[PDB]
């Protein structure tokens, strides 16, 4: 679903990317923008404003997780529904999460990326990654029922 | 519903970007243009084309309605009334469009101004983006 | 964003529900639940097989809350206040998801009620049961 | 993707339809309940009132041929992406439709089955049916750009 051109600009991007600081910041702007999300994440300790979210450990270690699993989604991209099965039956069945918060955690995820990357973060190079993040959503919303 | 913590990051930030909301009010279409191409059916009378003189102007308005927005945190409904009329009487925009307007308007902002787009102003401009575009749409019968 | 017609044809299509209210309260849900898979996160402490008596149970509550709105149509807001922070606050349930149960509540009263169910009725049902939904919306953030 | 179970469901339905019938009645509804889509159809004469709108001879032709492709959309179930390419074309590039609208007509069209065929419109008959009119929208939506 992605043409050859915005592969290279997704992959081309992310190579640049520090998946170790991104993972924390965007699990973390998701914890702090849309805080009924917090619900989800109760055993991870303090979460009572962006200071403590922002420099919570088990926040950080789980951002970290995130970012590898969208970075073997990149690997996997002509088969994302497939990459992403065990994923999706997981938020469904143990996590209970409806599926539109996959779409915030996206453009989180996108905010972060055009927070770090300035001007190279384009126009067109913000379409392919929307194109990605949606289709991680799709994806992860496959197994529901 | 928004909060004094909210409208004081609000305020902070749009004092910050100051002569260049119109130049990112045009940035910020242009990446909702590209990025959600369904939103270009409510601009069949544009040229939409890259650079095109018609986006920034149009830009440029967006950013002068928003910095009015920031002056009437308090009363949007009555500051915002002719838009209100414009976006959900007349036009009938869908509001998901709006989402993807206030998200490319945050990822603009975030380009631009890294330093200043901190997890809690992030929020703040969210939340305000969020009530205009609730205000926006409130007339739809 | 209700009308003189519209209050008196909810009225009128609500008398005649009558006690059947609840039943299709259950029916309604049962419909969502099926079509919209992704509602049932809300309920993972039910049990959600067809016929289920807690399903049962719940759609009579959500008739009841229905008829108390249908009495109060000029003020939703306050007769809604608590399920308002009941959804919001304490369950955070997304807007789209009242999109989903709208629609079937719909459905179940087509199914029903033929007769009733007019062109015109179709309309202020809809704009009912969307004002019922905002409210219980409005302090989502 | 149905199986052959749900196609069972929707065709045993479908060889019951009123072409003329449903068809005039799912878009005269469409124009009633949702008033800001007669925007787009304001060659077709009186559409001030509820009653106009039902008995406008040019609405009842009109619903007609959109059921006929939503027919020749059954027909074509394994390929609604190649049965919708020259109409989602049309809707973007000349009428300008977002598509969002098609997710209205959709469920307008599922009231007017629960309507007409009551106690046999089933919630497992509704679900099937509703994953047809999200795939006729999804394949309208396709080709724009
Ligand atoms: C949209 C992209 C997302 C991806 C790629 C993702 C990925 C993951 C991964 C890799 C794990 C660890 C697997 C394991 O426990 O064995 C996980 C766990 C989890 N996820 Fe997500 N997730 C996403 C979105 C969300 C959202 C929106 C929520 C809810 C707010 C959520 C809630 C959770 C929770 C509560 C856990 C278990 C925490 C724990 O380890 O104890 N996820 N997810
Ligand atoms: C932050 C949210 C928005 C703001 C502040 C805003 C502001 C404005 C302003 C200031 C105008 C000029 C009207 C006048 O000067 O009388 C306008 C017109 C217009 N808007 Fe928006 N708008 C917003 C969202 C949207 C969205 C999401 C859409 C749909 C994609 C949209 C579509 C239009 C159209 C089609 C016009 C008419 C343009 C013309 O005159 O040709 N707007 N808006
Ligand atoms: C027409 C809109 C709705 C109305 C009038 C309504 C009404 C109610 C009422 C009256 C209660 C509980 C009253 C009580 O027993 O204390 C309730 C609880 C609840 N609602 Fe809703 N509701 C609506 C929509 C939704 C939607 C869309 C969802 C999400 C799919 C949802 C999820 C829940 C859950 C999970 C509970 C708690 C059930 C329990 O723990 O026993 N509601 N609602
Ligand atoms: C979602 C399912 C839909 C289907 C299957 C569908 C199907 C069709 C078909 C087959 C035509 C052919 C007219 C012709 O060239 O003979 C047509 C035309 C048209 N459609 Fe749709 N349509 C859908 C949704 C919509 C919606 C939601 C709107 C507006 C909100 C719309 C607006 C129009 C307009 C304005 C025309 C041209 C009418 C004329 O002849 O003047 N369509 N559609």
């Amino acid at each position: 679903f992605l043409t050859a051109e915005e592969k290279g600009l997704v992959n081309g991007l992310w190579g640049k990317v520090n998946v170790d600081e991104v993972g924390g910041e965007a699990l973390g702007r998701l914890l702090v923008v849309y805080p009924w999300t917090q619900r989800f994440f109760e055993s991870f300790g303090d979460l009572s404003s962006a200071d403590a979210i922002m420099s919570n450990a088990k926040v950080k270690a789980h951002g970290k997780k995130v970012l590898n699993s969208f970075s073997d989604g990149l690997k996997n991209i002509d088969d994302l529904k497939g990459a992403f099965a065990k994923l999706s039956e997981l938020h469904c069945d143990k996590l209970h999460v409806d599926p539109e918060n996959f779409r915030l955690l996206g453009n989180v995820l996108v905010c972060v990326l055009a927070h770090h990357f300035g001007h190279d973060f384009n126009p067109q190079v913000q379409a392919a990654f929307q194109k990605v993040v949606a289709g991680v959503a799709n994806a992860l919303a496959h197994k529901y029922h | 519903v928004l909060s004094a913590a909210d409208k004081s990051n609000v305020k902070a930030c749009w004092g910050k970007i100051g002569s260049h909301a119109g130049e990112y009010g045009a940035e910020a279409l242009e990446r909702t243009f590209c990025s959600f191409p369904t939103t270009k059916t409510y601009f069949p009378h544009f040229d939409l084309s890259h650079g095109s003189a018609q986006v920034k102007a149009h830009g440029q308005k967006v950013a002068d309605a928003l910095t009015q927005a920031v002056a009437h945190m308090d009363d949007l409904p009555t500051a915002m009334s002719a838009l209100s009329d414009l976006h959900a009487y007349k036009l009938r925009v869908d509001p998901v469009n709006f989402k993807f307007l206030s998200h490319c308007l945050l990822v603009t902002l975030a380009c631009h101004h890294p330093a200043e787009f901190t997890p809690a102003v992030h929020a703040s401009l969210d939340k305000f983006f969020s009530a205009v575009s609730t205000v926006l749409t409130s007339k739809y019968r």
